[PDB]
């Protein structure tokens, strides 16, 4: 839950203006005034992946993943961004492969041979690790995740020959990645194409022929091997010479295309007739994902320069820099219409047409998997640990999660909270603000329960626009880039709906040489503006592309966005290197169900440990966050709060008969819809088990008093409806989904409008 | 460099507590490491944030005010400014030992809490415990009246 | 008795996590969390 | 079984022999190029040693002096009132370590060899290190 | 009723305060709530152990010893009797405020923390530089000799 | 004459981190003793 | 909390060394960095057994004692306590030099000692070469008469 | 390190000792090589067992039964203290020596005796060590003259 005023937006939301992106802070942003037209077909978005457990220690190599190492290892590292580190990887691959000796002492190693032939039957084994532990006094460097690429290399080579141990085995985790790339993630992305390049040199020796020559002759020198191995780190030295700066690959031809985006461009600087008809810059013209990095290339640079030869060399950078981009990487192009399709809108519409609030929602399918670990050290004072799966507890909970998921659809909020705003609204127009626009991302809610962040800084930070500094750097550097998502995950869906698109150049403060924005000329059909523009023509040309939101008509998500949970199961030895106490909720709960039988108080406590069928209390077991599930609830919470609120604000001062009845009309049939969901839970695994039990501490506890027994003709009914609510807290607050005070402010909303008591009403024949 | 906003409002600001005393000239120029020369630091504070923060703290009586104003003006200089400008807390030999006798109560207010909730429930709880009985009356009155 | 002395002195072959944290963590007990109030 | 006391007491002999004078061998060199010839010798074998007697040790023989030492601990523990041994004795030492000691109970229990020649058997594991860096257990059911 | 190994030494170590002096005598009995006779408090600590504990608290000097070994015996009346004999620390005015200047400082330590890895390890790195220069000679000589 | 010298420092930059960093770890061992004393006993309550 | 088998030793040890004299209480009220008063530190003792150590590390005349069946019953504390507990021993100048000299020497001992067995073996040997000669005569009789 | 049990047995017998008579400092200097100091033998004592048990054995009015206590608490000095200790029983006039006395030694012997050779190899290989070192030399360049 996120609401912004939409008619000052440079006020309450500063993050998703535009205004912004192309560095104004102040207030003022330029009209329609000049503009040349444009229209955007493709785009650069992410594939759709997270993060999954990558193991490094087994002898392949997969270019593609230690790429996406480095970038983790790097640029969330704390490391300054994967360029510098890339070229620190290749001063280091200097070093070993053009150096003689070092190909021989470790061969002298793995073989135990140093001056002459082994057989073929004396063939001892080595373990990986091992040759990696001597290999760090030999070539020794700050990052360790330079020996892991060159240790697996080596065992890649000598794997069909038989020198080394399999069974070992070792893991990291890759991380997430951006959905749209920032300017850097170009510069790291063309980078990354040298690397790629770089590895499938190493990756492809077969030393099928050292294999043969080893079978027939029955023995071979170390003399045989230690060319063999250096023979192939200098194929793969070859590869890494000679290419271009991506800072500078980039840095151009983000401006020879910025130059022939804008209208105004002097004439002094013009691309050239030559490059202008270069195969290629077609596409990439119209090209959107660039060009919102082209904002932020000058909004941090200020300015731009071409380096490179503004005529011959500059067309053969640009053939080597869509080679890069375009093939498989992160990144790969899409035709705009399918990168924003989960986003969905819905609106209030008042009688003229224009809309009261509007609403923004990321589509979602509900997680219904969890699972359980245990964490095992390996020795005191040691953080190799690496934990165990539990099955039988995880069985539990993903059979109990399984019934919530089908309930909490994100689609059935908004159609809720619509139904909200046709009841409370006055019959009447409004003039009186802008529409209010209120934008449900639960992936915003959701990065801050897997990072750990108060959901009050990142709110802000799209309210003000800056970070807060009181926050360690890890958190702020998966912030930003996070803020960032959302700025062009917006800009995607407005150009998405609104073809037409024309691109201006702000000189208003003269802040940079070079700059843009785009205005949309959607046409309303509307007779007063909402945020403020002159509504003239029968069509409102705005520069945030929030406003062009709101004058969309409703539009249904195409495509559910896909959570998915990070797996532990597959490979159980390896052990974890990952820090996985960030990801790792402790589990425990206590809770007491209270009743009043012929005026005294039973209460019945009960423990977690009893409720998944455990004996014993075991405290080492931790629950992997539900992030997913607790980001879609935290929201349906605060809007169900929100939207019984409002009604409750209007209630007050409805003054009128018809209407009055038609708010307390809501309330009612609104929390006796939550109850026979809660009630909907309590059926559940654990539902059941809390229920079985609650019922027997209570009874138990009456032994003492002989009290005459009920009817239970509704009673058992009445009885039972009551104690299966509890339940359904019980199971919500047991796991991470509910927070405890929340939990008591929704007992208290359907404690107030005695739900219950309507529940009930419908059991009985009169 | 430095930003311009920064400078309208900064630069006079320095200049003043300069003019106030000459001895905090000789401090700057020994903190910030630069020529002892008015002119001199009031060229350096121009040029750098983070040198800029460094002599607002040398100088608090009239100073905190653009020092905030210089926290909005740029993230870097002040996340690099925290650290560069610390002082240890003098510690009391006493503190450490004293601490390790509220291991047993403060254990006690914790079994209290979980019970109640969170912990602003409980000094609520405590507080209407504490209330005088009249107001126990009085409620009672009020609903007497068919008012609740 | 036989004695297993010698093979218990043993260092683990060390590595580096990528992103550092959660070190102090590994020996603590939270104690559990409460429900809320019903009626 | 005299005739498996004398092989099994035979390979012992050499195999002390051998390290004896690779760790003779290897500080006489006062050469860098060989000692890493050496140093990958000692090691080399050292992990087929401690493959063989935990080879040894998945034997049923084997099998259940480990099954036995275990299930012990744990119902001597379950008193002493803490579980959290089942996570704990599967792990990357310890489930070598009695993996071992049931290989060379095997060879004890029988006359295959005597306690003494174990003891100093497991003194060349300790110092080889091939133990810490191998980290990986195969189970002959 | 009382665990005889515990009773053993606890009634002549309870005896013995008594013929000390009369003026524990009365104290007991005030808070045991007992009748003032000595006699009368002896057959109340014969008869529960909660109450025994509370006497042995009132007198701490001799009876130190027998208390620990009645808490052995009795892991029961542990949670109880910890409860009923309890005194509010009396905190000193300074100290919530004075704990609040330590905010900056402790989160700098738990960076250092975390980098090193636990608490036990900064501790030692700590020394082995604030150590004798010499040491880091003298370990190089013995690995020049070929020791490890 | 500072060649020698920040060469040296360098060689420690990139150890520990940042630069940033490595002037908070060399207050960190500057720091009075007591403070760990002091980090220790919280632990001890169990806060983390 | 203080486990009673070793408090049951340990307070009246501590409360002995204070009794005897004044000059230890502000000393380890400095050490442990707890109140000055007697009655303070001795409340801290019984809350944690790492404070509890540092104490009797600061006395070892009377204390020692109860340390060790602190040791005992604590595993768990003897590494960190190991750890807080710590004095740079001092180097004599000479030392690591003075070292330098028996390289040449010691490679000649173990060049003896792998040709006889383990070291143990090796002093034998030198003592049955030093021994009196007679002795060899008596074994020889010996054998003369058929004992073996 | 020395084990705890053991050492509340060796440490006050050792300190008795030493406190008993200042002649004490005669022994563990000759043999296990303490500095002169009796604070630093004291922690030699707690370092290592074999230093421990060589300064049991040395002070014998109150040591035996404390010297047995560790060996059996830590069997592996067993071998190690027996041997390190020993000493020569000189000659008996009368024929029947025996195993009185000289028991220890006879056994001595054989094991000499067992892992050179015959018995008579031993003495001989006793006199070549006896030998002046000359003729070594004599033997040596009768070989490079090509004679063998």
């Amino acid at each position: 839950m996120f609401n912004l005023k939409v008619k000052d937006l440079n006020g309450s939301a500063r993050g998703l203006t535009q205004a912004f992106a192309i560095g104004e802070l102040k207030n003022q942003l330029s009209v329609g005034a000049l503009q040349l037209p444009l229209q955007f077909t493709r785009t650069f978005s992410a594939s759709m992946t997270s993060e999954l457990l990558w193991e490094v220690g087994k002898g392949n190599i997969d270019p593609v993943m230690y790429a996406r190492l480095f970038f983790q290892y790097a640029q969330a590292g704390g490391a300054l961004s994967v360029d510098e580190l890339v070229n620190q990887f290749t001063e280091y691959h200097q070093s070993t492969a053009c150096n003689p000796e070092i190909w021989r002492k470790l061969t002298a190693y793995i073989t135990g041979s140093s001056n002459r032939a082994i057989k073929a039957d004396a063939v001892g084994k080595v373990p990986p690790t091992a040759i990696l532990e001597q290999l760090r006094t030999l070539a020794p460097s700050e990052h360790e995740l330079f020996h892991h690429i060159t240790t697996d290399f080596v065992c890649h080579v000598l794997s069909p020959l038989g020198f080394i141990l399999p069974d070992a085995a070792y893991v990291y985790r890759v991380g997430r990645t951006a959905t749209y790339p920032n300017f850097y993630a170009l510069v790291d992305c063309v980078r990354a194409s040298d690397l790629r390049r770089m590895l499938t040199a190493l990756s492809s020796v077969d030393s099928k022929m050292l294999q043969a020559t080893f079978k027939a002759k029955g023995a071979l020198a170390p003399a045989l091997i230690s060319q063999h191995l250096a023979n192939a780190a200098t194929t793969a030295f070859e590869r890494s010479r000679g290419n271009f700066d991506a800072n500078a690959v980039v840095s151009s031809v983000l401006t020879i295309l910025g130059r022939l985006w804008s209208p105004s461009t002097p004439k002094e600087l013009d691309p050239s007739a030559r490059l202008r008809n270069t195969n290629g810059i077609d596409q990439l013209r119209s090209n959107l994902a660039l060009f919102i990095a082209y904002q932020d290339m000058v909004k941090q640079r200020g300015r731009a320069e071409v380096i490179f030869s503004d005529e011959e060399l500059s067309s053969t950078i640009i053939p080597w820099f869509i080679e890069a981009m375009s093939e498989v990487s992160p990144f790969k192009l899409r035709p705009i219409n399918e990168t924003t399709s989960y986003i969905g809108q819905t609106s209030a519409i008042d009688h003229m047409g224009q809309p009261s609030h509007v609403v923004v929602y990321e589509d979602w399918q509900f997680a219904k998997e969890i699972t359980a670990f245990t964490p095992v050290k390996l020795a005191n004072n040691s953080n190799q640990r690496f934990l165990d799966v539990e099955p039988g507890i995880s069985d539990r909970m993903s059979a109990t999660l399984a019934p919530i998921g089908n309930t909490f659809a994100v689609s059935a909020f908004v159609k809720n909270r619509t139904a909200v705003y046709e009841a409370v609204s006055q019959r009447g127009t409004v003039n009186s603000n802008g529409a209010e626009m209120t934008l449900g991302f639960p992936s915003v809610v959701e990065r801050d329960y897997a990072l750990d962040r108060d959901p009050m800084v990142a709110i802000a930070a799209l309210r003000t626009g800056i970070v807060d500094e009181s926050l360690e750097a890890r958190a702020s550097n998966d912030l930003k880039r996070s803020m960032f998502n959302y700025y062009a995950a917006v800009m995607h869906y407005a150009v998405a709906h609104n073809p037409e698109v024309v691109v201006s150049e702000h000189q208003g403060v003269a802040a940079e040489q070079g700059s843009l924005y785009l205005v949309w000329n959607v046409r309303t059909e509307l007779r007063i503006p909402v945020g403020y523009n002159a509504i003239e023509g029968g069509s409102i040309r705005t520069p945030e592309p929030l406003e062009a939101i709101a004058y969309n008509k409703p539009i249904q998500p195409s495509e559910v966005l896909q959570a998915k949970v990070l797996d532990l199961a597959n490979h159980t030895t390896s052990i974890h290197i990952w820090p996985w106490h960030e990801a790792s909720t402790e589990f425990a709960y206590e809770d007491a169900y209270s009743v009043t039988i012929r005026n005294k108080r039973y209460t019945a406590e009960v423990k977690e440990f009893e409720l998944l069928g455990l004996g014993q209390r075991r405290e080492r077991v931790r629950i992997l966050k539900p992030t997913v599930a607790h980001a879609i609830i935290q929201m349906w919470y605060s809007w169900f709060v929100e939207d019984d609120r409002t009604l409750a604000a209007a209630r007050r001062t409805s003054r009128d008969d018809a209407e009055k009845l038609a708010i307390d009309g809501r309330r009612m049939q609104n929390a006796v819809t939550l109850l026979r969901k809660i009630e909907m839970i309590g059926t559940t695994g654990i539902g059941a088990s809390a229920v079985h039990l609650a019922q027997s501490r209570i009874v138990d506890q009456m032994a003492g008093r002989g009290l005459i027994d009920d009817s239970s003709d509704l009673h058992v009914g009445i009885n039972r409806h009551r104690i299966r609510i509890w339940a359904g807290l019980a199971v919500l607050q047991m796991m991470g989904l509910l927070s405890r005070s929340e939990a008591e402010a929704l007992t208290k909303v359907l404690g107030d409008s005695n739900a219950l008591g309507m529940v009930v009403a419908t059991t009985d024949i009169d | 460099m430095l930003l311009p906003v920064v400078a309208r409002a900064a630069v006079p600001a320095i200049e003043s507590a300069i003019a106030a005393t000459p001895g905090l000239v000789s401090r700057i120029a020994a903190a910030i490491g630069s020529k002892v020369s008015p002119s001199a630091i009031l060229a350096a504070v121009k040029s750098n944030p983070v040198v800029a923060g460094l002599t607002l703290a040398q100088i608090g009586s009239t100073g905190y005010d653009a020092y905030q104003q210089l926290l909005e003006n740029h993230p870097e200089v002040a996340e690099m400014l925290k650290d560069l400008s610390f002082k240890a807390d003098e510690i009391q030999p006493d503190f450490i030992g004293n601490l390790g006798q509220y291991r047993e109560e403060l254990e006690l207010v914790e079994d209290a809490a979980r019970f109640v909730g969170g912990m602003s429930n409980l000094i609520r709880l405590r507080q209407a415990l504490e209330l005088d009985i009249k107001y126990y009356g009085l409620k009672m009155q009020l609903n007497d009246m068919g008012y609740r | 008795p036989t004695s297993m002395k010698a093979l218990d002195h043993t260092s683990i072959a060390s590595v580096a996590p990528l992103e550092r944290g959660s070190v102090d963590t590994d020996d603590r007990n939270s104690a559990p969390r409460r429900g809320a109030n019903f009626s």
